[PDB]
RNA sequence: GGUGGGGUAACGGCCCACCAAGCCGAAGAUCGGUACGGGCCGUGAGAGCGGGAGCCCGGAGAUGGACACUGAGACACGGGUCC
RNA sequence: GAGUGGUGGCCACUAUUAUUGGGCCUAAAGCGGCCGUAGCCGGGCCCGUAAGUCCCUGGCGAAAUCCCACGGCUCAACCGUGGG
RNA sequence: GGUCGGGUCGAGCCUAGGCUCCGUGAGGGGGGAGAAGUCGUAACAAGGUAGCCGUAGGGGAACCUACGGCUCGAUCACCUCCU
């Protein structure tokens, strides 16, 4: 059965890239997959997304642009420290400042770069570079 | 078969279970935390041994060499169990006598145990009535109480 | 447990016999006039020891990672192994030739108080040569740079005159 | 010890507030029973020998001591076990100096030079209060000593307050309140030997230490334990303090 | 996929998303609470009563209503009923299933050597345990409620 | 006994069937001796 | 009256010497909460506590449970499946070394 | 003799084997056995620490005090019952609880006559 | 486990008298094997794997098994008793 | 190179124990098949709590041993003073 | 300090019962190397009766036969199902 809507999110974005699709649908939607929609936005990994409502949860109409290498959600949802974010970088990316680790922090859903910067840790989710 | 489990992050106990359940299938791991060669080592677990000679033989190598390789049977002085000695060098045989004591250490093959073509010899002399076995072999060195 | 022992300050090569590090050991060997390989293994840990220095504290932040930062620059500095205005990734660019430079040998021999390394060697080890007015006598001493200036023969010195034969023979050179 | 009380220290083992080369020797001086406690105090012989330098061998400082050269606390020491701690007064009448004992920045005894003057007082914390036969009040200080106070004067004294005594004559001439304003100087801990005023006290159930806030005078807050929060002054020091 | 079978099938229903009522739909909630009780007097189980409003008498699902009494929940045909009293004791589901399993074994008991008909009455007995822990832990059922054929 | 299907294979040995029923007619006779 | 704990006391009395709210009992270092798993002997309780431990090798948890045995005053009387809080006293029997002090949600 | 250590069995009942042999400030000592007698009888012991206790093994006097805060010095007659053991008033042993009889009435032994070396008692109405 | 005592420097099934049926266990009881515990030490890029004589802190023992006297402290390696 | 060889042991080699990080059609390896108890893993939204989790700050985790700078033995090994 | 009475604790010793371990041991049984003393030719090609699995009976020996199964079976003819 169904276990984890974000990993199924991340995993069908990373199948639809490598064949050059131009737009996906998430088809259970949530206000995490949301949130990890806005900071993936931000960084320039994708386009324009837009809420569709069914009577069901939801559905998500993002729009690709050809810019991710990979994306994957991290399970167990690791905690981490304010300063130990080197050796889960060196887990997941390629290079020093290549990518972002996504992190669930009580001040909300972030990259690991900006939580870096105000001194807080929290669970890591999600990998994007 | 599907995803290596367990994987949840409240798993620990049955991830900790599981190694320790396959751990056993490995046969160094087994032999040393049961210590099995230790329960049947003659030399019992030391580097060398020293022991007295009871016989002089000779063994045939195995296919596809030919050859006599010498050897001696060796009771050892520490618990009285006999042993089978190959004893190294061209004409090292004739340095060797029937009572006189002899010192032993491993013949150095893979897994500890014996070597090239003579299976069935794990050990070899290195020194006679105290004297090096070598050195006699050479020269530079005569053989005590004639 | 078990109480401290002491531990080699030199490092072995993984492999004995790989032709192109023999080859460029023997090249080193040969013009610095080493006695064995350890000493010059002793150099060559020296230099790593720095380097990994150096990687580990680019990749550090904090408090007492920045007075580590400029302890090492300023050591690399008074050893006289880096110039007044260098940085910390100027440390990955030293060579092992910039440290054996440094031996009190070499210098002997770079100033002109000897013809040869070899009698370099034997100025220092049979007492000959006075650095800042002491008497030293290890050919692998690495010497500061505000001392380099003072290192002259020693005062007591059958060489300390100007018309003693074997200094003349030196001087000609 | 399998059937008896210890006699013997080896360096190795000696307390962390002692300023002694730990691998020169052996052994050290085991401090006899005395005033203070083991991690606040020091032997008199380390305060001759060690620190001051009079004597360089033990059996020199011994005779030195015996002779009658060194006060403390204004009495006679003639032991070279004897505990010299914290806020105790050192003083050598045939060279006139005087010190007092007092922690470092990082937690080891030192000597701080004073005046003659104000050598003949000692600042006393009292660390506990209780009634005692024929109905009278006796005052246990942190130095371990004790005096003797009528029922009348109950409502002057408290645990945590100082009291600044006249040696060795023993008489109290100032009492010095734990309260909000106050001048503390801190003597174990993280902060040791940062000294400024009280702005709040804590407390906690089921018997857990209570806490205060300090301002120092660069104006910044930190917190320690009540009982390491020394008294010294009502708004200004009363001692000479580093 | 099917519980135990592991088949694949997807025919079902497929609901348009709205809120209020249709505009061509006539009836007021009053009318549909009396249809609702009349067609249960008739004798007709929960699902049945949606049926018949559906085909006959051109009411989509009731839950198109908000609730008169509470604003917070929409309105549902047990809900319905249990406003007037007529609801079921036991869960319908769960009484469906027993009186599966009781005309099941009686036949069996005809019939010892009908081995492939068993196993359909042992898939039927733990699809009703199933059930029953579910209504447990919500309070639908006594904790001293029990199944047992001999009954 | 527990299956090896590798030993099925014939080079280099005798059928694995006979081979079975051979150890099966050995533990017979050890079986009638333990019971005396 | 108050303990130091900042609890409500028991409704009624007892005569029970040890008891902390109307006997001679003192209390003094850890407090637990937990659940009762046990009442049969007589004034006796079983009380079980559970946390997780960090496997760092496996860099997961496991869940344990810690069981304590303690004294169950009269005026208290906890039963089976309520929460209970349990403050460290002096040696009792054996295996008690903890009493009940209050009932925090009865079962 | 009387070892008061550790019990050998832990709470599961699986036994326990001892790792050292027993110390002195382990040990216990004989119990006394208060009697009735006619004369009295007292022995000194010297305990751990050089300290000393007061052992009465035999008495004739008990110290009788009511609820209005008189004391009264009285021969005791017998032991009427005891519940500690079902056997100590057919033998008159005193202990503390124990109910004796008085020439001014029955009273109740509150004091430990092997620890304290009197026997004190408070009047039952 | 409870109630009433004894004994101890002191709390305690530590030991007794009386009343109950409790207590531990597949999240491994019980039993068997091996072993003094820790600070630390060897190795490895790290995750790890292996060891724990020598120095410091804690424990235990004085040919094996039992038991006492003196003393603040011992059932005492250069003190006492039995086998 | 005043050392250099032999024998036995542990780590590495080894992703031949695999959390990071391995395999199971034909090479070692998916129970002959299925039902289900504990355990592990569990769909979307709103409100509360604050056990897990993150941040700040009090009291602790002896010394020796480890890393860095400076200083004393000719330098070093070693030893001291400070920071970690 | 000697002698006697009573209570209680107790290493050791004796007898019997049951398990456990080491040392020899007539006789019996397969396993591994050696190199050939011997009888046959079962497996590999359709290996000259395709091979093999389960169960059962028979035979100097590899093996043979019966019922159910697998392709990890060669050749020719015909038929069926696909691309
Ligand atoms: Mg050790
Ligand atoms: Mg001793
Ligand atoms: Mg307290
Ligand atoms: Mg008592
Ligand atoms: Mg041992
Ligand atoms: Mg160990
Ligand atoms: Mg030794
Ligand atoms: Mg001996
Ligand atoms: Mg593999
Ligand atoms: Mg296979
Ligand atoms: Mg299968
Ligand atoms: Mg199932
Ligand atoms: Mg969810
Ligand atoms: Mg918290
Ligand atoms: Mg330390
Ligand atoms: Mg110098
Ligand atoms: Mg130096
Ligand atoms: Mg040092
Ligand atoms: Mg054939
Ligand atoms: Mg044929
Ligand atoms: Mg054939
Ligand atoms: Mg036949
Ligand atoms: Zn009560």
């Amino acid at each position: 059965t169904l276990l984890d809507p974000l990993a199924n999110a991340l995993s069908h974005i990373t199948n639809s890239e490598r064949v050059g699709k131009r737009e996906v649908y998430i088809k259970p939607a949530s206000k995490l997959i949301g949130e990890v929609l806005r900071v993936m936005q931000k960084y320039g990994y994708i386009g324009e997304f837009e809420f569709i409502d069914d009577g069901r949860a939801g559905v998500y109409r993002v729009q690709l642009l050809g810019k991710i290498n990979k994306a994957g959600a991290i399970k167990p949802r690791f905690p981490v420290k304010a300063r130990d974010y080197e050796r889960w970088e060196k887990r997941f990316l390629p290079a020093f400042e290549f990518g972002i680790l996504i992190v669930s922090t009580s001040q909300g859903v972030m990259s690991h770069k900006e939580a870096r910067e105000k001194g807080i840790g929290g669970r890591l989710i999600a990998y994007v570079y | 078969p599907g995803k290596k489990a367990p994987n949840g992050e409240f798993a620990g106990r049955k991830l900790k279970l599981k190694r320790k359940k396959f751990r056993w299938s490995d046969i160094r791991y087994k032999r040393r935390v049961l210590r099995l060669k230790e329960k049947s080592d003659p030399l019992e677990g030391a580097p060398q041994a020293r022991g007295i000679v009871l016989e002089k033989i000779a063994v045939e190598a195995k296919q596809p060499n030919s050859g006599m390789r010498k050897a001696v049977r060796v009771q050892l002085i520490k618990n009285g169990k006999v042993v089978t000695a190959f004893c190294p060098g061209d004409g090292a045989i004739k340095f060797i006598d029937e009572h006189d004591e002899v010192i032993i250490e491993g013949i150095g093959g893979p897994k500890g145990g014996s070597m090239g073509d003579i299976p069935g010899i794990r050990y070899k002399v290195v020194k006679v009535n105290r004297v090096s076995l070598k050195e006699l072999v050479k020269g530079r060195k005569e053989k005590p109480r004639r | 447990g078990d109480p401290k022992r002491q531990r080699k300050k030199y490092e072995t090569p993984p492999h004995p016999w790989i032709k192109e590090r023999l080859d460029r050991e023997r090249v080193l060997m040969d013009k610095y006039e080493l006695k064995n390989k350890k000493e010059l293994w002793k150099h060559e840990t020296q230099l790593k020891n720095f380097r990994r220095r150096a990687r580990r504290l680019l990749a550090a932040r904090g408090k007492q990672a920045e007075i580590e930062r400029e302890q090492l620059l300023a050591r690399l500095k008074r050893l006289g192994l880096l110039p007044e205005d260098a940085v910390l990734d100027d440390v990955l660019s030293l060579t092992i030739e910039d440290i054996l430079e440094r031996r009190l040998q070499t210098i002997v021999y770079k100033k002109g108080l000897a013809r040869t390394m070899r009698q370099a060697r034997q100025l220092i080890v049979h007492g000959h040569i006075e650095v800042n007015g002491q008497i030293i006598r290890s050919p692998s001493y690495l010497v500061l740079k505000e001392e380099e200036d003072t290192i002259t023969y020693a005062r007591t010195s059958p060489f300390a005159n100007p018309q003693h034969p074997e200094r003349m023979m030196i001087e000609k050179a | 010890a399998r059937k008896g009380p210890k006699r013997h220290l080896k360096r190795l083992a000696a307390p962390t507030s002692w300023y002694i080369e730990r691998k020169a020797y052996k052994w050290a001086v085991r401090p006899r029973p005395g005033p203070h406690n083991m991690r606040t105090s020091i032997p008199l012989l380390y305060i001759v020998r060690d620190y001051l330098g009079y004597a360089k061998t033990a059996r020199e400082a011994r005779k030195i001591l015996n002779e009658g050269k060194f006060l403390v606390d204004g009495r006679v020491r003639k032991d070279y076990k004897f505990p010299v701690g914290i806020m105790d007064v050192v003083s050598i009448p045939e060279t006139g100096e005087h010190y007092r004992v007092l922690p470092n920045r990082i937690g080891k005894l030192i000597l701080h030079p004073i005046s003659e003057e104000e050598a003949n007082i000692k600042p006393l914390r009292i660390r506990n209060k209780r009634m005692v036969k024929g109905a009278k009040i006796q005052l246990n200080f942190h130095d371990g000593t004790n005096h003797l106070i009528p029922l009348s004067e109950k409502d002057n004294y408290f645990t945590s307050y100082t009291v600044l005594m006249k040696v060795p004559e023993r008489e109290i001439l100032e009492v010095l309140p734990f309260e909000k304003g106050a001048y503390v100087f801190v003597t174990q801990g993280k902060n040791v030997a940062r000294k400024g005023r009280i702005v709040e006290i804590k407390k906690f159930p089921m018997g857990w230490p209570d806490v205060v806030t300090i301002e120092d005078e660069e104006g910044e807050l930190f917190d320690t334990l009540k009982e390491y929060a020394f008294v010294v002054g009502r708004d200004k020091p009363r001692i000479s303090l580093p | 996929a099917r519980m135990h079978a592991r088949k694949r099938g997807k025919s079902g229903s497929k609901r348009p998303p709205r809120t209020a009522p249709p505009i061509w739909l006539e009836y007021t909630v009053e009318d549909i609470e009396n249809l609702v009780v009349k067609l249960r007097k008739e004798g007709y189980s929960t699902a049945m009563i949606g049926t018949i409003l559906r085909d006959q008498y051109g009411i989509p699902t009731v839950k198109l209503f908000r609730d008169p009494d509470n604003p917070n929940r929409k309105l549902t045909i047990t809900r319905i009923l249990e406003k007037h009293g007529l609801a079921p004791e036991i869960p319908e589901d769960l009484m469906f299933l027993i009186k599966r399993a009781v005309n099941l074994r009686k036949h069996l008991e005809q019939h010892p050597k009908d081995l492939h008909s068993m196993r359909g009455l042992q898939l039927i007995e733990s699809k009703i345990r199933r059930l029953v822990k579910y209504y447990k832990r919500k309070g639908k059922l006594p904790k001293d409620w029990r199944y047992d054929p001999e009954q | 006994m527990k299956r090896r299907p590798r030993k099925w294979k014939k080079k280099g040995r005798m059928r694995w069937k006979w081979i079975k029923k051979r150890i099966r007619r050995l533990k017979r006779q050890r079986k009638k001796e333990r019971g005396l | 009256r108050d303990i130091g704990l900042r609890i409500q006391p028991p409704a009624e009395k007892c005569d029970d010497p040890k008891c902390p709210w109307h006997g001679h009992l003192k209390i003094h270092g850890r407090v637990f909460e937990g659940i009762v798993v046990s009442d049969k002997p007589r004034k006796t309780v079983t009380v079980e506590r559970q946390y997780y431990h960090y496997l760092k090798k496996y860099e997961r948890y496991e869940l344990r449970r810690s069981r304590i045995h303690a004294h169950n005053p009269p005026c208290i009387n906890a039963k089976v499946g309520d929460r209970v809080l349990i403050a460290e006293t002096r040696p009792l029997s054996k295996t008690k070394h903890f009493v009940v002090v209050a009932v925090l949600e009865r079962a | 003799a009387i070892w008061q250590g550790r019990s050998l069995r832990k709470p599961s009942g699986g036994r326990i084997v001892l790792a050292r042999k027993k110390r002195k400030r382990e040990l216990g000592r004989e119990p006394s056995n208060t009697r009735v007698a006619e004369q009295d009888k007292r022995k000194i012991i010297r305990t751990y620490g050089g300290n000393k206790k007061v052992r009465l093994t035999a008495a004739a006097y008990a110290n009788v005090f009511d609820k209005s805060g008189k004391g009264r010095k009285v021969r005791i007659i017998r032991v009427i019952e005891n519940p500690a053991n079902r056997q100590f008033a057919r033998r008159n042993i005193i202990t503390k609880g124990a109910i004796i009889e008085t020439e001014i009435g029955k009273a109740k032994v509150t004091s430990r006559p092997g620890q304290d070396g009197v026997v004190n008692a408070i009047l039952l109405e």
